[PDB]
């Protein structure tokens, strides 16, 4: 039961990521999670980046996972878990635009 | 058509 309300959401898509931060959500810089529906089910981290040109918008991340153990969106660093890379990411961003959600739901 | 951004690592 990670956090499952802040990085992540559980088995989320990106269609449902994108008008889940757009529709009442958060800022830019959050950082969601979710499985993704593209393979058998990896994971996902979705993120949250309005402009002033367009209005709000969505990215994603497929997170991947070693058979190993080893939760990784890229491959330059991967965990143990989504609570545990979630923690490091919550100090870096790990390479991507930005790190998991910046702010706090709450 | 990409689906994802995969951090790069190229020169």
């Amino acid at each position: 039961s990670i956090q499952a309300e802040e990085w992540y959401f559980g088995k989320l898509g990106r269609k449902d990521a994108e008008r889940q931060l757009l529709s009442f959500g958060n800022p830019r810089g959050t950082f969601l999670i979710r499985e993704s529906e593209t393979t058998k089910g990896a994971y996902s981290l979705s993120i949250r980046d309005w402009d002033d040109m367009k209005g709000d918008h969505v990215k994603h991340y497929k997170i991947r996972k070693l058979d190993n153990g080893g939760y990784y969106i890229t491959t330059r660093a991967q965990f143990e878990t989504l609570q545990q890379l979630v923690q490091h990411y919550s100090e870096r961003a790990a390479g991507l635009s930005s790190r998991l959600v910046v702010p706090s739901h709450k | 058509e990409p689906q994802y951004e995969e951090i790069p690592i190229y020169l």
